[PDB]
């Protein structure tokens, strides 16, 4: 399982 | 066909009797609507699943359907699951200063959170000007706080110090605080314990590139890696703006920076779920961090002034009560004398 979080 | 639950505040107790088709969101909502806290985003309801692992109910799913311990009632702990840069700023009404002090205090005292003598000390005279008002030398009478526990287990038994000695110290600090507000004493203790290095910090046990052990910290302004044996200093801070996304892959938890020619920085983590509960926790104290840095909501406003409306009837209350006192003691210095 993968999941990407964008801070910026 | 209800199904009963249980939710614990820090201070006091809720019996609901939910429907099976109930959501998180919708207890939730029924939580803090009858404790009258309006400043809902920093808390969650915390609960046992199967297998005893302390989970965070997802308010967006049925409660029944979520892997709880199965028991009449289901037990649910009300927490703050994050905690604000400045409390001064930030925490508005009285129900949220006292449920972030005593969630505080519980984390000091069983040594969770690292706290100094000195400052637990000063800490514990903040909480005792709280519970029992302005020190009065007639009615705090030597061990008035023998039945107390002020201070955490590790002050307690690496200073030789007794616990009356340890009681008296407390009590000289508890002198200076005469004429402070039950609820300003809360924040000063709070102001005192959100500077502490482990205030606010989720830490998780985690091993680098090489193998090595390590813990991660997560909190209101980005993440942070500690050696195994300090938990106290950061090895390396990675601060929101410093950092360009957050992923996982199944154990494998990756930092990307903003600098695109600077190199990742990678971790393991003992299994996915904590690799979950780590993304959540950054997503959440992101999304409040931005939150933060823009113009209070027409709402929040309205909650200041509800907040501000509500102080002044409190201290007009106790004006008004304090007034009729000094009659009844007066009253008796008149029927005292008039006797003598």
């Amino acid at each position: 399982q993968k999941k990407k979080l964008v801070i910026n | 066909k209800t199904i009963s639950v249980r939710v614990t505040t820090m201070d006091a107790e809720l019996e609901f009797a939910i429907q099976p088709n109930t959501t998180g969101k919708q207890l939730f909502d029924q939580v803090v609507k009858t404790i009258g806290l309006r400043e809902v985003w920093f808390f969650g309801l915390q609960y046992q699943d199967t297998k005893g692992f302390s989970t965070w109910l997802k308010l967006n799913k049925k409660v029944t359907a979520q892997d709880v311990r199965k028991e009449s009632p289901l037990l649910f702990k009300f927490r703050a699951k994050f905690y604000p840069e400045d409390v001064s700023e930030e925490l508005i009404q009285d129900i949220t200063q006292r449920l972030f002090f005593l969630q505080v205090k519980e984390g000091i005292l069983n040594d969770d959170i690292y706290c100094p003598p000195e400052t637990a000390v000063l800490l514990a005279s903040y909480a005792v000007q709280s519970k029992y008002g302005d020190f009065n030398k007639e009615v705090h009478k030597s061990g008035y706080l023998a039945g107390d526990k002020l201070l955490p287990q590790r002050v307690l038994e690496q200073h030789k110090l007794n616990k009356d000695q340890w009681e008296e110290r407390i009590q000289v600090w508890h002198e200076e605080h005469r004429g402070m507000l039950r609820e300003d004493a809360v924040l000063e203790y709070l102001k005192i314990a959100q500077d502490l290095e482990m205030y606010g910090v989720n830490y998780f046990s985690i091993k680098n590139k090489k193998g090595s052990e390590l813990w991660l910290g997560v909190d209101a302004l980005g993440l942070n890696i500690y050696e195994q044996n300090d938990r106290l200093t950061p090895k390396i801070g990675f601060p929101w703006s410093e950092i360009r996304n957050i992923s996982f892959n199944d154990k494998k938890f990756v930092i990307k920076p903003i600098d695109k020619k600077a190199p990742d920085f990678v971790f393991y983590a003992p299994r996915l779920r904590i690799n979950k509960r780590i993304l959540a926790l950054c997503m959440g104290n992101h999304e409040l961090y931005m939150r933060r840095r823009k113009p209070d909501t027409i709402e929040v406003q309205q909650m200041k002034a509800q907040a501000r409306e509500e102080k002044h009837q409190k201290q007009m209350e106790r004006a008004m009560l304090e007034n009729e006192k000094k009659k009844r003691e007066m009253a008796e210095k008149e029927k005292e004398k008039i006797e003598r």
